[PDB]
């Protein structure tokens, strides 16, 4: 048993800010004067790349960004110049203890100017064979507020049918985020309804 | 250079088995230590454990012994792995490390009732005569690798999430391409599972 | 041919404990020649003069994506090991009964 103790469970800084993340340990995790930490950062279904160890490296040469910070098994990491690449969850290692773990992580979000949503609205491509026709996307491509609920204003009262969403994570090069929901039903409820109203806060 | 490959992907019946495979490509394995890490939906990671090549030793995190079990070998290949009676939460991705003082290089596993079943792609396009897209949905083994052109349709595209009605899937993928002149484009989706590479052009 | 190589390196094996006597390290260099030295040098507490003896004819290196073995030396009790250049201190301890 041993433990470690990422305390941002998140956090978002500005673009040009000092970002600043301290782990902590049980009770020990010392071994051989330096201690074996060690630091990575993974992106969405990609491969966790490696970034520090014993809280004095370089490795697979980072321009100097992101370094480190800290020694007994009290700690705290540091990334001053903060950028697009930067969105990853930066997970807390250990190789010191045998039953070598890692630990809770952190989300790192980062600040954009309050930017305004896109125009995007989409019918159910037809198939010459389409077996429901249920396909009325919506679109929304760009904006910083990570927030919250969209509307699908069939005109009258709108439909709770096929409720789902989607949430691209900001991406990189320049900053934004998106989300993307849409509305399942069948062909029975297709060719009875004319306008449907994708309200964030389009048409037929 | 020195490369750890793993192998495609893989499906299984509820309590059965499976055996990932890690391919080091440019040192000879014993050299050093090999991992083997856990990682699910939003779940962070979690230590399956390591092996030592050379005499063949190996440690675990305690709870997840009886599942699997570590093993590459003195010989010619690669370092490989493999869990038993599986359930549901195991459904998820393993990777494979090797540097002790930090994991330099490193390298999905499903658990299921219904097989493999094609997707179902339709372009979604419109306009009054720049903003389009194209449409997936009906699979389900959970990889669908989607591109839009070649990859010369780039730095625009937004691929949004996996949704899921039960026991079959649904995505949806956006390129905004404002750009000006539509003309053809196309909409290559790739379902690894049931082996397909689909397209449909577009207006 | 004749370099102590400026790079900075690492174990990436625990260093065994062979009771003919040697503590067989064994290390990973991250730089940049081809073929050369490893500034493996023992001492005490500061770099309080030598107590350890380098078993290893002239140990050397070749590629990146290879390990670089070393078996040394130590009389015992109280007492410490290095490698290299400063920039990247390897300040390891060793303990011994």
């Amino acid at each position: 048993d041993i433990v470690l103790t990422q305390s941002p469970a998140s956090l978002a800084v500005s673009l040009g800010q000092r970002a600043t993340i301290s782990c902590r340990a049980s009770e020990s995790v010392v071994r051989y004067g330096n201690s074996f930490m060690h630091w990575y950062q993974q992106k969405p279904g990609q491969p966790p790349k490696l970034l520090i160890y014993r809280a004095s490296s370089l490795e697979s040469g980072i321009p100097t960004r992101f370094s480190g910070s800290g020694s007994r098994t009290d700690f705290t990491l540091t990334i001053n110049p903060v950028e697009a690449d930067d969105v990853a969850t930066y997970y807390c290692q250990q190789t010191n203890v045998d039953p070598w773990a890692f630990g809770g992580g952190t989300k790192l979000e980062i600040k954009r100017a309050d930017a305004a949503p896109t125009v995007s609205i989409f019918p159910p491509s037809s198939e010459q064979l389409t077996s429901g026709g249920a396909s009325v996307v919506c679109f929304l491509n760009n904006f910083y507020p990570k927030d919250i609920n969209v509307k699908w204003k069939i005109d009258g009262s709108e439909r709770q049918n096929g409720v789902l969403n989607s949430w691209t994570d900001q991406d990189s090069k320049d900053s934004t985020y998106s989300m993307s929901s849409t509305l399942t039903l069948t062909k029975d409820e297709y060719e009875r309804h004319n306008s449907y109203t994708c309200e964030a806060t389009k048409s037929f | 250079e020195v490369q750890l490959q793993q192998s495609g992907a893989e499906l299984v019946k509820p309590g059965a088995s499976v055996k990932l495979s890690c391919t080091a490509s440019g040192f000879n394995i014993k050299d050093t230590y090999m991992h083997w890490v856990k990682q699910r939906p939003e779940q962070g990671l979690e230590w399956i454990g390591r092996i030592d090549p050379a005499n063949g030793y190996s440690k675990y995190d305690p709870k997840f012994q009886g599942k699997a079990t570590i093993t590459a070998d003195t010989s010619s290949n690669a370092a490989y792995l493999q869990l038993s009676s599986l359930t549901s939460e195991d459904t998820a991705v393993y990777f494979c490390a090797r540097d002790y003082e930090g994991f330099a290089y490193w390298g999905l596993v499903t658990v299921s009732s219904a097989k493999t079943t094609p997707p179902s792609v339709y372009p979604l396009a419109p306009g009054a005569a720049v903003t389009l897209g194209c449409l997936v949905k009906g699979y389900f083994p959970e990889p669908v690798t989607l591109t839009w052109n070649s990859g010369s349709l780039s730095s625009g595209v937004h691929t949004f999430p996996a949704v899921l009605q039960s026991d079959l899937y649904t995505l949806s993928s956006s390129v905004t391409v404002t750009s000006s002149t539509w003309p053809t484009i196309t909409c290559n989706v790739a379902h690894p599972a049931s082996s397909t590479k689909v397209d449909k052009k577009i207006e | 041919s004749y370099s102590m190589c400026t790079g900075k390196f690492k174990v990436v094996k625990e260093i065994a404990e062979t009771q003919h006597g040697t503590i067989v390290i064994r290390v990973q260099y991250e730089g940049d020649g081809s073929p050369c030295k490893i500034p493996f040098e023992i001492m005490d507490l500061e770099k309080r003069h030598v107590l350890g003896r380098l078993i290893t004819v002239n140990p050397i290196v070749t590629e990146k994506d290879s390990p670089v073995n070393i078996e040394a030396e130590p009389p015992f009790g109280d007492s410490y090991i290095i490698i290299g250049v400063e920039p990247g201190q390897l300040k390891l301890n060793w303990f011994k009964k």
